[PDB]
């Protein structure tokens, strides 16, 4: 039982137990959260385990069990550099996501408990999968019990919001499939191993980037194509949110190293100035939408689509620094995006039962613990530095620059606007006078529960925020694989 | 802590001494009225409340003032007004 | 109002009729000259821009190791 | 207080003095009239 | 006078007139801690400061008697004849 | 105004011997007025 | 209505004519011929001129007026306006669980 | 006598300074860095140090007087 | 020393603005003020040290970022330059955290106060002690948001706010 | 083109000066009073010019 | 003259303590538990990222001409 | 600091048009800014005197259009600068009590008869931690100048042969500085700086009516309030650069 696999088992442990405990002992709703909690926990420590064992100059895939018993579907799991962050995002952000609603369900406990687990061992799975149908697979299986959580815990207009979330992503994703079946008939597999050794030609390459540039641009989203996202990540429940900011957003910028860097290099190279037009516009589209949203959390939820344009334009910039910076600012908008939703729809929604920006003001003089995280939060969002959100914006618009300098200033422009949308709410919330005449109780600060999930998310920021080598120092070897080019003297030794 | 009465009426009794407009500087008192007992203008009352305003580095609106038709008027807003100085 | 109590806020008609209008706003889109004209600016128009400048400028330059009597044009 | 009456004229009396006194050495040199080295 | 505010608000910068009964106490526990970062600081830029010249020794250069590259370098400078 | 009455140089452009080529950086380099052409 | 307006726009030359002028002593004199047109107008009572005549010396008021006014610093547009405001409601917030 | 670069260069006399007189400030600036830089202290040096940058001045500015003629007295910049 | 005068107005900060409950605010008044002097004397011996015997100084402590062929570290490095910035530097925050004890006697946030013109000086001190260009920027980015801060002291004044957002976005 | 209002700008120029007669001469007189009056305030403009001078004449001999 | 500190950490009054949730359990001792005890192994982690590696042969590379000075020469 | 003094002094209040008296009431915050206003406009041995007078002089000493021009320009905003110093220590110490009876209220005259113990408040000085750094200033601003002069001028100083700084051969102009320039171009900004100090003091207390005959012209009423609104670089700002972005952030939204 290879460590990759105990890392999918024991979500589903919990799930059984959470299900089957009350045979046992009206249990009470307690119980089922901390067995949900302590699943969670024991994953994130089976990650740190394997994170240790980790060998950062290795191209082969590491901690591999071999099956040898071929069928049709098979399931074979393996981790390189270029995921084992990304499954270390997603154990760390499990946990803060299950404490973030351990008072505001209240209502159908167990149901949200075992989607939020079962979502665990999907979302792991996409990034631990070496093969491409089996991405596919993990990819689009996490619809259903998305469909379904928004729509048991959702805000009032949550049956518009999933609607829109399943069927932007099964619209785009069949795009997706088309594209992963042509490959398959042409070189007979998807496993990642002898499918990125094949060499496809322009024209089929062209066609194939297409079929997946679809699915990955409504995935980012990019703008225009980002409706779902203002609706789902808004009417979710504030666990479900972060889920969908902190890691289901990485899904596409993940299979973007795995789909198209290394077997359509040519497209890829050939479409960059359309990928870099679509990032650009959507850079300055998102940041002056976001400067005149009045929704405390669609204002959130929409500097993802700009944050996720700068990691957008890092991918394709086929430089070093570009990739790198890519997944440290996936990375970085994980934390920072999860903290400034449980700043909004956690603390400030149950608080008031409104997400209107109109009703709050002065909140400093009452919550001086919210502010203090909300203000380093909002720094973070505006890439500061000190923050992960700095050097990943440097690194990833530096690529971008080098590739194209064009799309690297309009981008560039994002220090504008970043600072702008998120000082001024900061502002419009914490500062900007007396505490609002509309709050007729008093507000109680930050309980130790919300501190401490903010804390844990400041934290991470900060120290990778200083010390990012803790997460280079794992890119750099598996990062050079996806690099396309040759330097006129060092090609071809002899 | 702040101010008190008995402050604000001597700078206030010192303030219309210097004025010519004012009968004479004996019929001041805390109940005097500016239309009939010092015997102002309509005008003159406006150059008064413009120097209290001065003196007590207050701006006071022009609602206020029209309420302002007497000293002990005069001494109540000030008196009500946190800023005055 | 939601599942679990809050606070007692001052709900102002007005501020929530507002946050309603907008939630409301996209049913009552039409076609227009002013709305068409708008529409067809952002999405292809300036869009399509970048895109020829990104397009034209595509390899125009290298920074790197660049020394005098060495230009900073690469096409 | 006194104290401050004492500072204001002090450092007004140490300066106007050291004008005068940089105006009696470096005068000629800033006004052309002799040069430094001499 | 002193504005009033809420006493039900808990600021770790202490919040509106907060002065603790154990000021002065506090106030020395807290310079010790800050005192002995800054020994370790200390400790570590006399290790690691790099200088390629060397001061005089008559020149005024007070670090020559705490880092340890230049008193290496005067140590092995004393021998001499 | 300025530009039709503003003094002319009132001193030749100093001259460095050798041209100062190997402090500046070598002939890769910008150097220093050496027996060069009147300004 | 022509009584309040009248003594308000009174009011406002007087401040207006000192904003400009740094010089109280100056502005003494200056005050005067202010005072005076207002008596010279003392016995218009016809409704037809006496709202054109306020017309005319608000737009006289608009016509020379101070890039920035004086305003004391705690009143609206003051340098120490709101300063320190105080928490508006001073009692503790109901208990409940979040 | 005039200073070469073979210790012009070991004094670290600035590079705008390398002039043919600058022969007078290799001692001026090590008096300079003995008197910690104060303004009355190498008087002497100093004024040595002005006499030969003045007279080379004055030397360069009959040159181009001389120049200026040569062209009609037209402008030189 | 030379790393000394960089974290000791960070230490002063720290305790000033996380702890102002326990030292209050005097406490608080002592810590920044002592903690910037003794940095402000150190810089007056640097400048004898580095300025007046020609000694530039190298310190690398760590690198920040990595990647290929960027190497920041956090490294600084001390000049004739950054020697003389921080004279003035330290001179005036020493004498403008004194000035402060009298100036915001009755502000009823003197301990956040006295915390933000420590760490201005400390990120002051961070943009001219660095040796390469993107850790300075940090100190550039440093002062702003101390600037940022320093201006919206006053948070509850809606005239103050725009001065802020001016500053932070300008 | 004179106004409904009779306000002229040319006698308004005029009129600026220390009025001969004013209701609130008394009250506004103590602004140029022996405290503040022109000498008063100007005796101190420069403050150790008194000491400077006599102090450079007894170092000048 | 200056007011004690106030206030209410966590929201708790005065007269009583902080009540738990039943998240604290894990969270301190499982969740940040386990981060610092990782944090301990990794410091006697070996290194095995691509630069060290290539530096050592970067510096035998350049020891071979003149820029670098070689320790155990021959 | 000396300025906040004034501010601290009288209501916490900052606007020259209430300002006036203060010269006994506030002897030492006066004396300091006599200081730093002759450092600021560079009075001849002062310590911005080094330093401002050497800048303008360096600009005459590159001998080319664009030198000569920017003396043009910097000395008339020196010509400037001189006014509002005038204006800032005129207004606030040397001209008549502007403000409220209660700023300049001493208790040697008898004002109250009860309430004799409070309610003067004559815009007394500050306390020692106020006064300490505005001494340790006051000396800077007249010898640490002159002191410093040879480290950072000096003729040939080798302070900064570790390259910190760095100067080109090429763009040295720094001799022609002390020699070429030509004296009464080297003395030039004094003569303007205690030439119009005078028109300035004779224009405020001496003549006063002047400036506010100008003032209500139209010509003059223009010039002020430009001037006074900053070039207007704030309102094209705000209306057509900061509100362009609101009103495109508008559109996206809501088309
Ligand atoms: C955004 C949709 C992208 C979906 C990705 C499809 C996956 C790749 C199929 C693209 C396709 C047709 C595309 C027709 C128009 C595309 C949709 C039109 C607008 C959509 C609303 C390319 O079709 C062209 O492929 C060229 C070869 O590459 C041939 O030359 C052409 O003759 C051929 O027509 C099919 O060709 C492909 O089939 C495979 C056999 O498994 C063959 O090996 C190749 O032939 C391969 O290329
Ligand atoms: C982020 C929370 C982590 C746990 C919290 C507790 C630690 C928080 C940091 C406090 C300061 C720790 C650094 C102190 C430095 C003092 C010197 C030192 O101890 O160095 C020893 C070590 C370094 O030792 P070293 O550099 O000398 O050599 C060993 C390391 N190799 C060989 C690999 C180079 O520092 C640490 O181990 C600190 C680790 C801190 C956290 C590491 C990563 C945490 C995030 C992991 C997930 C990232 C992806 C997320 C998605
Ligand atoms: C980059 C992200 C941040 C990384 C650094 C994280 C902090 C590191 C140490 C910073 C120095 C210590 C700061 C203490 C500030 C005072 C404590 C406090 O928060 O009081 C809340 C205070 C409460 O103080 P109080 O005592 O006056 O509270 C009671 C009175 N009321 C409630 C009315 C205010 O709340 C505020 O008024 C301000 C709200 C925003 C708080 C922001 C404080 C600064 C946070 C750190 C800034 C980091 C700058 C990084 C620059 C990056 C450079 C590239
Ligand atoms: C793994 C082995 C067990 C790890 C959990 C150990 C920590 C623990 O003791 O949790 C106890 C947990 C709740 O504590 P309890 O006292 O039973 O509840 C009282 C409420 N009135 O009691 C529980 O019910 C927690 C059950 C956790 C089950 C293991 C984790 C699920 C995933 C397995 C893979
Ligand atoms: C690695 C490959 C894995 C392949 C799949 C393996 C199995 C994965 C899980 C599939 C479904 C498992 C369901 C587990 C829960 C079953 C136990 C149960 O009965 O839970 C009941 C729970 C609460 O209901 P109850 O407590 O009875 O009523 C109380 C009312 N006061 O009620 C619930 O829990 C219902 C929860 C909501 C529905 C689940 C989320 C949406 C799922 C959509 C189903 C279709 C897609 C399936 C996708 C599978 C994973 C990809
Ligand atoms: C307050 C702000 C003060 C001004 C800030 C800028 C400082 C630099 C401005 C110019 C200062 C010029 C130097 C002043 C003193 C000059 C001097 O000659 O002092 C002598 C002293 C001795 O040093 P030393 O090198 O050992 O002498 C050997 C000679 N046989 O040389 C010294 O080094 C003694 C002075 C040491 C001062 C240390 C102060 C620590 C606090
Ligand atoms: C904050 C001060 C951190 C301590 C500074 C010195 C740490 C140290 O001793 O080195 C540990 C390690 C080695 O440094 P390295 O980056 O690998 O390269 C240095 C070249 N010799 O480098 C490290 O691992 C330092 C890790 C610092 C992590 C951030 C700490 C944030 C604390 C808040
Ligand atoms: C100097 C060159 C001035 C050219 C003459 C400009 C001029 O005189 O225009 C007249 C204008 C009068 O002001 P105005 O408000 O239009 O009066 C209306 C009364 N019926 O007055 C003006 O508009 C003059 C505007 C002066 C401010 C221009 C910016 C400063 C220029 C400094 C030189
Ligand atoms: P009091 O009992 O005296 O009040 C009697 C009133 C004034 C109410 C009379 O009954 C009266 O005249 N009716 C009011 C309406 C009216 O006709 N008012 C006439 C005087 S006000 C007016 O319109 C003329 C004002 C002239 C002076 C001001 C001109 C504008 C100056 C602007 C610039 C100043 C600074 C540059």
């Amino acid at each position: 039982m290879s460590l990759l696999y105990v890392l999918l088992i024991i979500p589903i442990i919990g799930i059984f137990l959470i299900s089957t405990i009350d045979s046992f002992y009206f249990f009470n709703v307690s119980y089922y959260k901390k067995i949900a909690l302590i699943t969670t926990i024991l994953n994130l420590i089976v990650s740190l385990i394997i994170y240790i064992l980790f060998d950062f100059s290795n191209n082969q895939f590491q901690f591999i069990q071999e099956n040898l018993d071929l069928s049709f579907y098979d399931i074979y799991l393996g981790v390189d550099g270029v995921s084992i962050y990304f499954v270390l995002l997603t154990t760390i952000i499990m946990p803060i996501a299950l404490v973030s609603n351990w008072n505001s369900i209240t209502n159908n406990i167990k149901s949200y408990l075992i989607i939020m687990l079962l979502l665990e061992t999907l979302l792991l799975a996409v990034f631990l999968v070496l093969d491409v149908l089996l991405f596919y697979i993990f990819f689009e299986s996490i619809l259903p019990p998305l469909f379904i959580l928004i729509g048991l815990f959702g805000s009032s207009n949550k049956v518009r919001a999933s609607f829109y979330i399943f069927l932007y992503t099964l619209l785009g994703s069949l795009f997706l499939l088309l594209s992963i079946l042509t490959m398959s008939s042409i070189v007979g597999t998807t496993y990642f191993d002898v499918l990125l050794k094949s060499s496809f030609e322009y024209t089929t390459q062209l066609f194939l980037f297409f079929g997946i540039f679809i699915a990955f641009a409504v995935k980012t989203p990019v703008w225009g194509l980002n409706s779902w996202l203002l609706r789902a990540h808004v009417e979710s429940p504030l666990g479900g949110s972060i889920v969908l900011a902190a890691i289901v957003l990485k899904l596409s910028l993940y299979g973007v190293f795995r789909l198209i860097l290394p077997i359509l290099p040519q497209a890829s190279l050939n479409l960059t100035y359309i990928v870099y037009a679509i990032g650009a516009i959507t850079v300055l589209y998102a940041s002056f939408s976001t400067l005149r949203t009045v929704d405390v959390k669609e204002l959130i939820a929409y500097s993802s689509v700009a944050h996720a344009a700068i990691y957008l334009m890092g991918v394709f910039s086929n430089t070093i620094q570009g990739l790198e910076g890519a997944i440290l600012l996936g990375l970085a908008h994980g934390f920072v995006s999860s903290g400034l939703f449980i700043c909004a729809g956690g603390i400030l929604y149950d608080r008031t039962g409104t997400r209107l920006i109109y009703f709050f003001r002065g909140l400093t003089q009452i919550m001086p613990l919210f502010s203090l995280f909300f203000f380093i939060l909002c720094l973070g969002n505006a890439g500061t530095p000190l923050t992960l959100n700095f050097v990943g914006e440097f690194m990833s618009l530096y690529g971008t620059l080098e590739r194209l300098p064009i799309a690297g200033m309009l981008a560039s422009t994002s220090i504008i606007f970043s600072a702008a949308y998120s000082i001024y709410m900061y502002n419009r919330i914490a500062f900007g006078g007396s505490v609002s005449l509309y709050f007729i109780d008093c507000f109680r600060d930050l309980t130790k529960r919300e501190f401490f999930i903010l804390f844990t998310l400041v934290s991470f920021t900060v120290i990778l925020g200083i010390y990012p080598s803790f997460v280079l120092d794992g890119l750099h070897y598996n990062i050079s694989s996806v690099v396309y080019g040759i330097e006129p003297n060092a090609s071809y030794l002899t | 802590e702040g101010l008190q009465k008995v402050e604000v009426y001597e700078r206030i009794k010192s303030l219309l001494a210097g004025f010519d407009k004012v009968n004479d500087p004996n019929n001041i008192t805390e109940t005097a009225h500016f239309a009939n007992d010092l015997g102002l203008d309509s005008l003159d009352t406006v150059e008064v409340v413009m120097a209290i305003e001065e003196e007590f580095s207050i701006e006071i609106p022009d609602k206020d003032a029209d309420q302002i038709h007497s000293v002990d008027k005069a001494i109540e807003y000030i008196l009500r007004q946190p800023d005055a100085h | 109002m939601a599942g679990l109590q809050h606070y007692k806020i001052a709900m102002d008609p007005a501020l929530v009729r507002l946050g309603s209008m907008i939630s409301n706003r996209y049913k009552y889109f039409r076609w227009t000259k002013r709305t068409a004209l708008v529409s067809f600016m952002y999405v292809v128009v300036v869009p399509s821009t970048i895109g020829y400048l990104a397009y034209k400028t595509d390899g125009l330059w290298d920074l790197r190791a660049k020394r005098r009597g060495d230009l900073i044009s690469e096409r | 207080s006194r104290v401050h009456r004492f500072l204001a004229t002090g450092l007004g009396a140490s300066m106007w003095f050291w004008i005068f006194y940089r105006a009696k050495k470096d005068g000629p040199v800033l006004l052309g009239w002799k040069h430094p080295w001499d | 006078p002193k504005i009033p505010y809420p006493k039900h608000v808990w600021s770790p910068a202490g919040g509106w007139y907060a002065q603790p009964a154990n000021w002065k106490q506090n106030t020395a526990i807290f310079g010790l801690v800050i005192f002995g970062i800054t020994a370790m600081v200390w400790k570590y830029s006399a290790e690691h400061e790099v200088r390629h010249k060397m001061p005089e020794p008559d020149r005024f250069y007070p670090s020559r008697y705490w880092v340890k590259q230049i008193k290496d370098y005067e140590r092995a400078q004393k021998e001499k004849q | 105004v300025v530009k039709l009455t503003y003094p002319d140089r009132v001193s030749y452009p100093r001259e460095f011997e050798g041209g100062l080529e190997r402090e500046l950086g070598g002939a890769g380099a910008v150097r220093a007025f050496l027996c060069l052409d009147d300004e | 209505s022509n009584r309040q307006a009248a003594l308000s726009l009174y009011r406002r030359a007087l401040k207006l004519a000192l904003d400009w002028t740094v010089h109280r002593n100056l502005w003494r004199g200056q005050a005067l011929y202010i005072r005076s047109l207002f008596e010279k107008n003392r016995n218009v009572t016809d409704p037809r001129l006496q709202r054109a005549l306020l017309k005319e010396t608000e737009k006289l008021l608009e016509k020379w007026k101070h890039p920035d006014p004086y305003c004391p610093p705690t009143a609206p547009g003051g340098s120490k306006y709101e300063r320190n405001l105080p928490v508006p409601n001073l009692e503790p917030p109901p208990p409940l669980k979040f | 006598r005039r200073a070469t670069r073979e210790e012009m260069r070991d004094a670290k006399v600035p590079l705008a300074y390398r002039d043919s007189c600058a022969h007078l400030l290799i001692p001026l600036n090590r008096c300079r860095y003995e008197t910690y830089y104060l303004p009355w202290k190498c008087e002497d040096e100093r004024h040595s140090y002005e006499k030969c940058q003045y007279l080379e001045f004055k030397k360069r500015v009959q040159k181009m007087e001389e120049l200026r003629e040569a062209k009609g007295g037209a402008r030189s910049n | 020393m030379y790393l000394s005068i960089i974290i000791l107005p960070l230490l002063g900060s720290v305790v000033s603005g996380f702890f102002g409950r326990k030292v209050g605010v005097s406490g608080a008044q002592l810590i920044t003020c002592s903690s910037v002097i003794i940095t402000t004397i150190l810089s007056i011996i640097a400048f004898f040290e580095v300025g007046f015997n020609n000694i530039p100084v190298t310190i690398n402590i760590f690198r920040w970022i990595d990647s290929e062929w960027f190497i920041i570290n956090w490294g600084f490095q001390y000049d004739s330059l950054t020697v003389s910035m921080l004279i003035p530097v330290l001179i005036i925050s020493s004498l403008v955290h004194i000035y402060s004890i009298s100036y915001m006697s009755s502000d009823p946030h003197n301990q956040r106060f006295f915390s933000y013109l420590s760490l201005f000086t400390f990120m002051m001190i961070i943009l001219v002690t660095a040796n390469n260009y993107l850790l300075m920027f940090v100190g550039w980015e440093g002062v702003g948001v101390c600037s940022y801060l320093l201006v919206s002291f006053w948070f509850t004044r809606i005239a103050a706010n725009q001065s802020s957002i001016s500053a932070f976005l300008t | 083109k004179p106004n409904i209002t009779g306000f002229d700008m040319r006698e308004f120029l005029r009129h600026t000066k220390t009025p001969t007669y004013d209701p609130w001469e008394r009250h506004e007189a103590w602004r140029y009073t022996g405290r503040f009056s022109r000498f008063n305030r100007f005796k101190g403009a420069l403050p150790g010019f008194g000491i400077a001078t006599v102090a450079f004449t007894a170092y000048c001999v | 003259q200056y007011d004690p500190p106030t206030g209410w950490l966590w929201g708790v009054r005065p007269g009583e303590k902080y009540q738990n949730e039943g998240w604290e359990g894990p969270f301190f001792y499982g969740f940040w538990g386990s981060l610092i005890v990782f944090a301990i192994a990794y410091a006697y982690k070996p290194d095995t990222s691509i630069q060290t590696w290539a530096l050592e042969e970067a510096r035998r590379r350049l020891e071979a001409e003149g820029i670098l000075e070689d320790p155990n020469p021959t | 600091l000396g300025a906040g003094s004034v501010i601290h002094a009288v209501a916490d209040n900052q606007d020259f048009r209430k300002f006036g008296g203060l010269i006994s009431y506030l002897p030492l915050t006066y004396s300091v800014m006599l200081i730093a206003s002759l450092s600021l406009v560079a009075f001849p041995f002062m310590t911005g005197f080094y330093s401002k007078d050497f800048i303008l002089e360096s600009a005459y000493g590159q001998f080319s259009f664009s030198g000569v021009a920017v003396y043009i320009i910097a000395t008339i905003g020196a010509i400037f600068t001189t006014l509002y110093s005038v204006k800032v220590l005129y207004l606030t110490f040397l001209s008549n009590p502007n403000g409220p009876r209660t700023y300049y209220r001493l208790a040697i005259d008898n004002f109250f008869s009860a309430q004799a113990i409070k309610s003067y408040k004559p815009a007394h000085e500050g306390d020692f931690f106020l006064t300490l750094p505005l001494v340790i200033l006051a000396l800077f601003s007249i010898f640490f100048g002159f002191i410093t002069k040879d480290i950072f001028i000096g003729l040939g100083s080798n302070f900064f042969v570790d390259n910190s700084l760095f100067i080109h051969p090429i763009h040295e102009i720094m001799i022609d500085t002390e020699f070429a320039v030509p004296v009464l171009f080297k003395l030039l900004p004094f003569i303007f700086t205690i030439s119009f100090s005078v028109i300035a003091l004779t224009l405020s207390e001496l003549l006063s009516e002047l400036v506010i005959y100008f003032k209500f012209s139209r010509f003059g009423y223009n010039i002020f309030g430009f001037f006074n609104q900053r070039f207007l670089i704030e309102f094209f700002y705000n209306k057509y650069i900061t509100n362009l972005i609101l009103n495109l952030g508008g559109q996206i939204t809501k088309i």
